[PDB]
C-alpha cells in the first residue's frame, strides 16, 4: 500500500 | 494503512490453561513485531520482542512466533494476573500500529442476564429531559446487546451504555444501557423496549412499559 | 532503571492546545538510537500511536494526526514534549510516553538491530479531559422498578463521583458503572442493586461529588 520504512529497517 | 488484526478478539480461559492468540497484518512486518499485556488502570507492559525474543523480566510461560504477517502469542501456563487484555504492535513501518486488542477474562458457565426496565422519574422530566434505563444484571459471556425501541421504532445514536469490570466472585459482566430523550419526545409516545439479546437467551427477551399508563 | 512519567493538565476545553511532558531517567536522548514515543488510549479502547522522536532528533507522527502534532526534545532536561493544536472530545484518552531502545552495539558498533522492535519501558499515563465543561454537581434520580433498583448520577463535571447504599452497608449485589461522557460534557452514571424481591428493609444511594461538594442521600422505593 506505501507506507514509509521504520527507523532501523535499512539498518 | 497497515491494518493488524488481533483474533480472537476475547476469550475466556481458567488458570492452567494454555492460551494462543494471533496478530496478523496486511503487509509484512519481517519479526518487527512486539506483545504486551495491560492490566486495568496500569500502563501496557512489554512481554515479547521482535516477534519471539522473551524481554528480560518476563516470565518464561510466555512466547511468541511467527513473521511476516502471521504472529502468534502462547501464554504455556495461564497464571491469575494474566486475565487482561493483550496488545501487539508493529514497528516495521510508520506509523507503528497497534492491534485492537484481545481481552483474556476468566470462564465460567454462561449466564443470561436478568433484564429490568427503569422509567423516568417524575422528578427529572420537570427538568425537562428523560432517562430511560435497561439493566442487564450478571451474565456472561460478556458479549450482549441492548436495542431500544419506542413504538416500534429503531432507537439510535440515543443511548449509551457501559459495562462492569468481570465480578471477583460471580465471574459475571452487568450493562447499563440509557436512552436519552427530551420530555417532549418523551410524551409523545407509550410503548418504551429495551430488547436484549444474549447467548444466554433462546431468544431476545424484551422488558417493557407503556408511558402514562396507570 | 528506566522510568518516564507524564506531565500536563488533566483537563483542556475545545480548540485548545494540549501540551504534554515526558521526564525520563535511566537513559539519555543524546545514547544512540534511542526513542522516545507517544501512545494514547481512550477510555475502554484501543491503544494507538501518536509519535516518536530519536535521539538524532528524527521525527515521525501518526498520519491521520500530524496537522495537530508536534513533538521535541531537550536533550539536558531529559524531556520529550507532545503538543496537540485544536483538541476536541475525542482527542480525551490517557496519553502515554514509552521508551525505544536503540540498537545493541558492540565496541561502538550497532550489531543486533532486534531490541528495537518494541517500546519496552512505559510511564503510568496521564488521563486528559477534553470538555467545555465547568465544574457541575449531579442530579440524582431514582430507579424504581430477584428485584432492582438504583440512583441514576446524572450531569456532573468533573469526575469523580462515590456511590454507596445504606451508608455503606449495603455492598452486596450493587452494580456502580463507570460513567460515560454525554455529548454535552458532563458526565452520568447509574448505581444499582439487587434485592430480594422479599426485602422491599429501605435503601438509599450515598451520593458524593467532591469537586463540587455536592453530597446527597436518596432513598428509593418501589
Amino acid at each position: 500500500e506505501l507506507l514509509e520504512l521504520d527507523k532501523w529497517a535499512s539498518l | 494503512a497497515l491494518q493488524l488484526t488481533q483474533s480472537p478478539s476475547s476469550l475466556s480461559a481458567s488458570v492452567g490453561d494454555r492460551i494462543t492468540i494471533t496478530c496478523r497484518a496486511s503487509q509484512g512486518v519481517t519479526s518487527a513485531l512486539a506483545w504486551y499485556r495491560q492490566k486495568p488502570g496500569s500502563p501496557p507492559q512489554l512481554l515479547i520482542y521482535d516477534a519471539s525474543s522473551l524481554e528480560s523480566g518476563v516470565p518464561s510461560r510466555f512466547s511468541g512466533s511467527g513473521s511476516g504477517t502471521e504472529f502468534t502469542l502462547t501464554i504455556s501456563t495461564l497464571r491469575p494476573e494474566d486475565f487482561a487484555t493483550y496488545y501487539c504492535q508493529q514497528l516495521h513501518f510508520y506509523p507503528h500500529t497497534f492491534g485492537g486488542g484481545t481481552r483474556v477474562d476468566v470462564r465460567r458457565t454462561v449466564a443470561a442476564p436478568s433484564v429490568f426496565i427503569f422509567p423516568p422519574s417524575d422528578e427529572q422530566l420537570k427538568s425537562g429531559t428523560a432517562s430511560v434505563v435497561c439493566l442487564l444484571n450478571n451474565f456472561y459471556p460478556r458479549e450482549a446487546k441492548v436495542q431500544w425501541k419506542v413504538d416500534n421504532a429503531l432507537q439510535s445514536g440515543n443511548s449509551q451504555e457501559s459495562v462492569t469490570e468481570q465480578d471477583s466472585k460471580d465471574s459475571t459482566y452487568s450493562l447499563s444501557s440509557t436512552l436519552t430523550l427530551s420530555k417532549a419526545d418523551y410524551e409523545k409516545h407509550k410503548v418504551y423496549e429495551c430488547e436484549v439479546t444474549h447467548q444466554g437467551l433462546s431468544s431476545p427477551v424484551t422488558k417493557s412499559f407503556n408511558r402514562g399508563e396507570c | 532503571r528506566i522510568t518516564l512519567k507524564e506531565s500536563g493538565p488533566p483537563l483542556v476545553k475545545p480548540t485548545q492546545t494540549l501540551t504534554l511532558t515526558c521526564s525520563f531517567s535511566g537513559f539519555s536522548l543524546s545514547d544512540f538510537g534511542v526513542g522516545v514515543g507517544w501512545i494514547r488510549q481512550p477510555p475502554g479502547k484501543a491503544l494507538e500511536w501518536l509519535a516518536i522522536i530519536y535521539s538524532d532528533d528524527d521525527k515521525r507522527y501518526s498520519p491521520s494526526l500530524n496537522t495537530r502534532l508536534t513533538i521535541t526534545k531537550d536533550t539536558s532536561k531529559n524531556q520529550v514534549v507532545l503538543v496537540m493544536t485544536r483538541v476536541s472530545p475525542v482527542d480525551t484518552a490517557t496519553y502515554f510516553c514509552a521508551h525505544r531502545r536503540g540498537p545493541t552495539t558492540l565496541f561502538g558498533v550497532p550489531i543486533a538491530r532486534g531490541p528495537v522492535n518494541a517500546m519496552d519501558v512505559w510511564g503510568q499515563g496521564i488521563t486528559v479531559t477534553i470538555s467545555s465543561t465547568s465544574t457541575k454537581g449531579p442530579s440524582v434520580f431514582p430507579l424504581a422498578p430477584t428485584a432492582a433498583l438504583g440512583c441514576l448520577v446524572k450531569d456532573y463535571f468533573p469526575e469523580p463521583v462515590t456511590v454507596s447504599w445504606n451508608s455503606g452497608a449495603l455492598t452486596s449485589g450493587v452494580h456502580t458503572f463507570p460513567a460515560v461522557l454525554q455529548s454535552s460534557g458532563l458526565y452520568s452514571l447509574s448505581s444499582v442493586v439487587t434485592v430480594p424481591s422479599s426485602s422491599l428493609q429501605t435503601y438509599t444511594c450515598n451520593v458524593n461529588h467532591k469537586p463540587s461538594n455536592t453530597k446527597v442521600d436518596k432513598r428509593v422505593e418501589p
